[PDB]
């Protein structure tokens, strides 16, 4: 006990904390290992995802090497602050912290061969720009970028410890509106004016779930358009009936579009769902204009040719519109 | 709880059907136990059906699929070797159990089928 | 992935057309390699148009632009001087790759078009 | 290594953080440059925008001048605690 105490104090003694291991020698080599716990809500409005993980950095420091005391020591909160650790940081994070309750979720373990293992429990909100042009039929690519802040590749090299097995816990993710199709681990040397900095990238590919939108967006619009087509089969002299039908279908379409864009994320630029809804709106508007033409031509100014043409052309045109939309966006 | 039942047993397709509170035990893992040897982790599949994880020995030979509409997990095998003769088990794991490769973390097991080649 | 193809080699217009996952590689830069001379950056264009950057040697002479009608980037090379002879390439750069002026930061390079005048 | 540490500690001695470089002399020139990373949000309701960036400052201090170590001493965040910095 006291032997361990005085040996740890001696290990602290003679240690320069501002100097990395092997300052004049070859660069330090740090192996990263991530254990994902969960991916929380993913925001289209903010274009970011919140990720919780256990982040581990493994390296070798000959300064912190001891002989005897076969057990591997474990510094916890106070003397841990008196050791050099890499200045690793997440390039694209927007807000992150180490969990505090009950105690600081940090760990430092020193093996007798000078090896150091530094574990942290980190929650981080990372930026993920999204291509919301095929929304809700879109597929996204989010990334987490890990980089050294001050040291270039000549001083520190990073790598994935364990190779492709470095990152674990991907299966634990249970996002409601997204499914993780694939993930990748990449290592690069980004070149700045100062020099080549190390970089690691943990990338996920997400595919959105579509049945929600099929249930609440595409089906009601199609049903409302089919209802709007009923005017062509209603008698042409039923002015109040046909006018009420057409204008109320238009009102229902506007109601659907407005409340849909209220409940959906803001997303202040064009999507695919907007084009589909606008197509349905134009179809019902054209149906009402068709009745207006009928009323002016006949009964104003043996079914009539205008309605006979409408009955066959409107479903046919809507089918072609659906075909073009689905082929273009799928 | 969850009740698991394995069936089936060179295109071989095993099927592990789950009944009960399947949501509370999302991850499902396939193991194999040859005679004499202890249980070995063959594969694991998540709830949503993505992010499958295979062992090093059989990473490319086997493929695991899922369909929650009927609560069944399919383990396909393309090319079988004569070291693969064993009793194949299916198991379920909690959301905060731990690692995938350790059978102790898995709560509910199945009777297990037999395959010989 | 993404594939870049050059075309169009007084006023010379050079069009680089990109096909593939263009969103993951938003920035596009132009480089020139004269015979026996190192590859050198000339200019760069962002994803949403505008924010054009140019090298000091070709300032107020060359003006890059993009319409994204067919995912095409136009160099629109003007005030051509005899020193401005080289193999011109268009390259793609990710959202997090680093500085614009360094060829190593660019992932995919096009075939390259020759201009000799 | 040990020489580097000794030189750094010698620099740390004989340094009053409360005094700017060239206290009696002409003003100190503090060059600056920024590297923008992104603009996250631009709110019309709040009339503000969020900006993430790398803020780089350059200046000179004869108090921290040294010699005999021909290389760039890329120290740690801690080192700042002892050195004077502009009140930007
Ligand atoms: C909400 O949802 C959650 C979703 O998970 C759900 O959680 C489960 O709840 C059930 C109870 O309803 C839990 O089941 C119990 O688990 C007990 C602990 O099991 C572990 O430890 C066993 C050994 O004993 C431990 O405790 C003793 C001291 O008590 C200690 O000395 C030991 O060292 C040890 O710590 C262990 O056997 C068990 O299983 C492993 O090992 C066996 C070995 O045979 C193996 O068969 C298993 O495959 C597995 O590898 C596990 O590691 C357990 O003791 C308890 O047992 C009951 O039944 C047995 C007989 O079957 C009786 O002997 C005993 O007295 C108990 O009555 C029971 O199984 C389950 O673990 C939860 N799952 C998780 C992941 O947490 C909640 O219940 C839901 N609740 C609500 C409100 O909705
Ligand atoms: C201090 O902790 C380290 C681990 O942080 C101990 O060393 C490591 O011990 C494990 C367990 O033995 C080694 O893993 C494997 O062991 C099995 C044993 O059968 C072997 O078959 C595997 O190939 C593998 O080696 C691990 O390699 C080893 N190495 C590391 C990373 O340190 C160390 O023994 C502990 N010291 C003491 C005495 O407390
Ligand atoms: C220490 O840093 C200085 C400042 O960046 C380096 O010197 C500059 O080096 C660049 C790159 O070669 C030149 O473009 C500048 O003209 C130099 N300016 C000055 C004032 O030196 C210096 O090289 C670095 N030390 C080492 C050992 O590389
Ligand atoms: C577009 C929905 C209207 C369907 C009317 C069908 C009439 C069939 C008459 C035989
Ligand atoms: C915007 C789509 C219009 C379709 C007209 C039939
Ligand atoms: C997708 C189904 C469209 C039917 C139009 C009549």
């Amino acid at each position: 006990m006291s032997f361990v105490k005085e040996t740890v104090d001696k290990l602290l003694k003679g240690y320069d904390i501002r100097l990395r291991p092997d300052f004049g020698g070859p660069p330090v080599c740090v192996g990263m290992n991530i254990d994902i716990a969960s991916i929380d809500m993913v925001s289209e409005v903010n274009m970011d995802y919140t990720l919780t993980m256990y982040f581990q950095q493994y390296w070798r420091d000959k300064r912190l090497a001891y002989s005897g005391i076969p057990l591997n020591l474990t510094l916890d909160n106070r003397v841990a602050d008196q050791l050099w650790v890499p200045d690793t940081y997440f390039l694209n994070d927007k807000k992150s912290f180490v969990h505090g309750v009950t105690v600081k979720n940090r760990m430092i373990r020193l093996h007798p061969d000078g090896t150091v293992l530094y574990g942290l429990r980190i929650t981080t909100t990372a930026a993920c720009m999204m291509d919301l042009r095929r929304y809700p039929l879109d597929e996204q690519n989010c990334t987490l970028e890990i980089e050294s802040y001050g040291y270039t590749t000549d001083d520190i090299e990073f790598y994935w410890r364990g190779g492709d097995k470095a990152v674990t816990g991907v299966e634990r993710i249970e996002l409601p509106q997204f499914s993780i199709v694939e993930h990748r681990l990449v290592s690069r040397n980004v070149v700045f004016a100062t020099g080549a900095y190390p970089r690691l990238s943990l990338s996920f590919r997400l595919k959105r779930n579509i049945g929600y939108f099929i249930l609440q967006t595409y089906m009601p619009s199609i049903l409302i358009t089919i209802l709007s087509w009923v005017s062509f089969w209603i008698n042409y002299d039923a002015s109040a009936a046909r006018v009420a039908l057409g204008i109320t279908t238009v009102l229902t379409m506007t109601t659907i579009n407005t409340h849909l864009r209220e409940t959906l994320p803001k997303i202040p630029y064009v999507k695919a769902i907007d084009m589909y809804l606008m197509g349905c709106f134009v179809f019902v508007f054209l149906a009402l204009l068709e009745y207006a033409f009928v009323n002016y031509i006949f009964f104003g100014r043996d079914v009539n040719a205008i309605d006979r043409w409408s009955r066959i052309v409107f479903p046919f045109t809507f089918s072609l519109f659906n075909l073009v939309y689905w082929l273009y966006y799928v | 709880q969850v009740q698991l039942v394995e069936s089936g047993g060179g295109s071989l397709r095993l099927s592990c059907a789950a009944s009960g509170h399947t949501f509370n035990y999302p991850i499902m893992g396939w193991f194999r136990q040859a005679p004499g040897k202890e249980r070995e982790f063959v594969g694991a599949i998540s709830w949503s059906g993505g992010s499958t994880s295979y062992a090093d020995s059989v990473k490319d030979r086997f493929t695991i699929s899922r369909d929650n509409a009927k609560n069944t997990v399919y383990l396909e095998m393309n090319n079988l070797k004569p070291e693969d003769t064993a009793v194949y088990y299916c198991a379920a794991k909690g959301r905060y159990s731990g690692g995938l490769y350790y059978p102790t973390n898995y709560d509910y097991w199945g009777q297990g089928t037999q395959v010989t080649v």
